[PDB]
């Protein structure tokens, strides 16, 4: 880890009416350091003991950032608030400690590789507390990424809820929008294009225009490939505004249309507002 | 283990059968090829040039080095297919400048009455000749082998230790020296008349009938005499095997003076240009091929027919009332 | 699609310790070559790989002749040039008798007559040839005249 | 794609003792490329064929960043790790062609408007591989964010896992947390504001202090607007040191308190640690 | 491995001994081809790497094909991605290695077969790091008789008097008016001979227990047999002669060949294809 100053500004005042070369002296002392903390940030702060983040070799900006790698060493000081970082734990469990932080405060770090096991666990300290963490969270996810947010510092206490996410996975939903079932009470939904999964779920609630009438339904689909279908199943029925325990407050179908999954959905009511919310999805790609 | 592996080749006589129908293809005018011929580049390869051992660059095929051997160019000029002839090697009998005048190898094609030491007889052009045998001592090309036969009958190449007594003699089919006693036996050709000789010949290259002129006259080439048995047919160039032709050219100052005037560093190098179309004043025009004998490269079309064959060279310098030959021949 | 044919006379021209000028003939017109150079011994040994030994390139070149001024004295080293130009095939990639240059070769040479050096600058400066000692051109110069 | 070099940094030993101009003239050649980087980084290059970055108009720094965007006769050309783009293939489907990276090397990119469609995919190079990817990915998803990672670079082999997320929606879940079952056997849970959701999904786990006893059960909810009453539907229920058939290791039950959706959980058993977790949410805004 | 052939007047009386049968040639069995690549094909490497100059065929197959309702395209490919590998392994630049002429192979791949029958296309504009150069469309029929897998038949100017449309070609810009040479610009230097064996010619060699034939040799202007020799000679004009039926030694054989024994059947149909580089 290159250790970076704050920001460091020259004086104007210098110069024109003082000594030229001295000021300037003091100058790129800042210039050439000030550069350094943004390049360390965006580039790796090994290419330092390179030609010190000089040359073709030196660090380069990233729009993404770039998340320090570094030995374990470094970490084993409390690690500054607001860095990313990248280590993988295939060596051993590290525990990464960190400063206590400020409300806002936040530490991003990865395992790119995911070496991160039990055999590779991580564990972290960020200084006085981690929300909903006793003592020192450990980390034995592979591909995931560690996010701390200081979400108190207050006087001394620096409380971090903590976030952590898969680097990596299809994360989309194909569908999610809301509509109001039409005066011929229904419509048809493109879902995704009819090749995007092999398996969805979907949540749809078609509530009246007032409201008292809200249809709900539990919707399981099977995509249906060489049938161009889509099979479903539905079940765990509620309603509130219902009239009648047969279908009621609306319908739901489904169908393939336009290369789309498109569902159907009906409703005698008119001014149902029907919200389509495609919550999971599931598509076979290659073996392995 | 590779199943299939099989052998297959084709005979040199396909060299010829090319060259054949390659002589037929130039046309007069219509659709059959049509050939000019192209020098040019005043300019210097380089300040070496002149030196001894320089080597001009090796020229360059692509439409950038069409253009720019287009761009140079002096002058231009027809072929007409009777300046297109097929030849063999020239050896004569008991020459002494080239080796072993007397020492003859199976198959070996000899020419005769071409020089007075070589003349058996009087008013009669050139003969040819092939030896089909060689005297039984000698060496065989296969170190293995001291026999004649036994070299052959593997078929390794033999030469005969017994040099020739005489140049072969006789029309007669068989006819080398059978009979008193000799090692080599002679197989006899067709007699070349002398005018041919004189203007054709090169001491190195005999010139070599086409089966067309041939129909011609049978005997003005000797071959009238002989026993085909297939009738008619003058394909004696079957028969030699010529792979070679020869593409004769003139180059005259007065066609190109410009390229001609003293102080013209000459033309580095040269380019063989098939069926081009002449210059049009509007391009919507019709093509024309190239009827006359010489053009500036303007009177011709840019890039018009396809040239075969690029040539540099260092400098040559034309001048004029100088008048410069060209020949260039071809194993197909 | 033919060989860019060659250089025909190759040589190193003269030799101080480091550097060498090297002459090829000149052969064909724009056609560059492929110079190259290769290592005979590991300093371990001598010719220790024979074959198998690394190569470096100088590029192609311009001209004739190439003034190469590397590595180390004393050591021995294989060169090897190819010729080309655009449309070819490649070159043969000729070899020399090679070399090595010795030891602690530098300059003798003229300058304005009335000047006199002091040994050290060129002691250091060209016999041992490190630039660093001063690096001329851009360097500062006191230019002191004298009691 | 303004071409960044990296840092570059001034000799101070110059100035001063030297030729002031000339160290210094150099020095902006540094300085001005330095922060282009910088903020072509986080602003679009294409304000460089503007003032070059200058002006008001200039290239300014985004603490989000800038995705930046370009024509296809940059991505036509292997492009750089680290960096953000944003590119809508509603004119064309693209390929965005990779360097091979290194283990860290992060591609990030996004189709704002999410012209992105199988009639607008995206096909990716990253050198020698992606994991997961035989040969180039395509993306046909809209709104999708392209985030590349080189899992492994090590010789030849740069290997990118991907993720890819959508780049807007309701990704929050309302209630999140553990505890353990009271003295008094239960406990009641604000979930979310009773307003936030008509649907939601939750999964309690309760575990004995021993962890012998623990009750796990498939909770789908549809919150009653109207009534401020929350319907449950239980189903798929999963025990293990259940003692009985009915009711065991816990109680699930459900209301709406303090204007919050209030689950209460109550265990006869003393002493059960019990996770509250709403995996998926489900509310209705406006129709479109 | 049969033995190496000989060429003599031995060697082909011995193949003109044997010779079972004889097959004439016309020339609409004669074409020019150049060897065929698809883009996209999955089996043979680098089906999306092109190299300058290559030439690319279109639409002949479902990943290849982009275009329904029109036959087999033929494209060069004038300009490749910039990154890439150079043949001369000193030089790191495309266009360096280019400059100097030594071969540059690319990095990155085509994004799709390339398109339009306008002059250099090539995907330029929007992206890529390929070019394209159109050069003709090839009719269907022709394509699926004609074409051999390596081989792509290529057609001849006479033949592209006829129709510049079926073959696609009347779209272009030649300037020259006809043109038509354009078997210069692909610059096809080798010919397919197409040959048919029947056994019905022949049931002699076709009977049930033939060892086959070893060996084979074509023949040029061979004349008819007669019975007197003094009678006119006479070219060959059936589709097969019994060597019998052929005078002795007529005609010449160009190209002589040496096999392992293949052993044809009655009522099985064998097909030759020979290709001369010239």
């Amino acid at each position: 880890m290159f250790i970076q100053e704050p920001k460091k500004l020259i004086d104007t005042g210098e110069i024109g009416n003082a000594s030229t070369g001295d000021i300037l002296f003091d100058g790129g002392n800042k210039i050439n350091s000030d550069f350094n903390a943004i390049y360390n940030a965006f580039g790796d702060q090994r290419k330092m003991a390179v030609a010190n983040g000089t040359g073709a070799d030196g660090q380069i900006i990233h729009a993404t950032g770039y998340y320090q790698k570094h030995s374990i060493t470094e970490y084993a000081t409390p690690v500054k608030v607001g860095t990313r970082h990248d280590i993988d734990t295939s060596t051993v469990g590290v525990k990464v400690i960190i400063e206590r932080g400020e409300l806002g405060d936040c530490v991003e770090f990865i395992n790119s590789n995911g070496s991160i096991s039990v055999t590779n666990p991580l564990t972290i300290q960020a200084i006085d507390s981690i929300k909903g963490v006793s003592g020192n969270l450990v980390v034995t996810s592979p591909y995931s990424k560690v996010t701390l947010r200081c979400i108190s510092s207050d006087n001394s206490t620096s409380v971090w809820n903590y976030s952590i996410e898969s680097m990596f996975g299809q994360k989309e939903s194909p569908a999610e929008g809301t509509w109001n079932i039409s005066t011929s009470g229904s419509v048809d939904i493109p879902l995704f294009h009819r090749t995007e999964y092999n398996m969805a779920k979907l949540l749809v609630t078609c509530q009246s225009v007032d409201g008292r009438k809200i249809k709900t339904a539990e919707i399981n689909i099977l995509v249906d490939t060489v049938n161009s279908e889509v099979i479903s199943s539905e079940y765990a029925v509620m309603r509130v505004g219902n009239e009648t325990e047969e279908d009621e407050i609306a319908n739901i179908a489904f169908s393939i249309k336009e290369n789309y999954v498109t569902a159907t959905i009906s409703s005698s009511t008119v001014g149902m507002r029907a919200a389509v919310k495609v919550i999971a999805t599931q598509k076979i790609g290659v073996a392995q | 283990d590779s199943s299939v592996i099989y052998r297959a080749i084709v005979t040199s006589k396909f060299r010829t059968e090319k060259m054949l129908n390659f002589y037929n293809s130039i046309g007069s005018g219509p659709d059959k090829n049509t050939i000019f011929i192209t020098f040019g580049r005043s300019e210097p390869w380089s300040s070496n040039e002149n030196e001894v051992g320089f080597a001009p660059p090796y020229p360059t095929d692509s439409v950038l080095g069409v253009t720019d051997m287009w761009t140079h160019m002096m002058g231009t000029v027809k072929v007409l297919p009777s300046m297109l002839d097929a030849v063999i090697p020239r050896r004569d009998w008991g020459d002494t400048r080239y080796p072993d005048p007397y020492t003859f190898r199976i198959n070996d094609i000899v020419v005769c009455n071409s020089a007075p030491y070589n003349a058996t007889e009087s008013g009669a052009g050139w003969l040819v000749y092939r030896c089909l045998d060689v005297p039984d001592t000698g060496m065989c090309s296969i170190a293995s082998l001291t026999d004649k036969d036994e070299c052959l009958k593997l078929g390794g190449k033999w030469t005969p230790s017994a040099r020739s007594m005489t140049p072969p003699e006789g029309r007669g089919d068989a006819e080398g020296t059978i009979e008193p006693g000799d090692g080599y036996v002679w197989e006899y050709l067709f007699e070349i008349p002398p005018d041919v000789s004189i203007n054709r010949c090169t001491n190195e290259y005999i010139v070599v009938p086409w089966p067309e002129e041939l129909k011609e006259d049978p005997t003005r080439w000797g071959y009238e005499d002989n026993l085909t048995w297939q009738q008619d047919d003058f394909g004696l160039i079957y028969r030699v095997k010529a792979n070679t032709i020869r593409f004769k050219a003139y180059l005259d100052s007065v066609y190109f003076p410009e390229a001609a005037l003293p102080g013209n560093k000459g033309f580095r190098q040269i380019s063989i240009i098939t069926n081009p179309l002449e210059a049009k004043a509007h391009p919507n025009d019709p093509n024309v091929k190239a009827e006359k004998d010489y053009y500036d490269p303007e009177d011709l079309m840019r890039h018009s027919g396809e040239m075969i064959y690029m040539e540099n060279r260092p400098p040559i310098i034309m001048a004029m009332d100088q008048t410069e030959e060209i020949n260039i021949l071809f194993t197909f | 699609t033919v060989k860019a044919p060659s250089v025909t006379s190759l040589r190193i021209s003269k030799l101080s310790a480091n550097q060498v000028q090297v002459r090829w003939d000149d052969v064909g017109a724009n056609f560059y070559y492929f110079v190259e150079i290769a290592e005979t011994k590991t300093n371990s040994g001598e010719n220790l790989p024979s074959n198998q030994y690394r190569w470096i390139n100088l590029g192609y070149t311009a001209n004739n002749s190439f003034f190469f001024d590397d590595a180390d004295p004393l050591t021995t080293y294989i060169i090897r040039v190819a010729t080309a130009a655009q449309d070819f095939e490649q070159s043969d990639w000729i070899y020399t008798e090679e070399f090595e240059t010795f030891a602690t070769n530098a300059y003798t040479f003229q300058n304005m007559i009335e000047m006199q050096l002091a040994n050290k600058f060129i002691q250091e400066k060209f016999t041992l040839n490190n630039s660093d000692y001063v690096n001329f051109n851009n360097d500062t110069i006191m230019a002191a005249l004298m009691n």
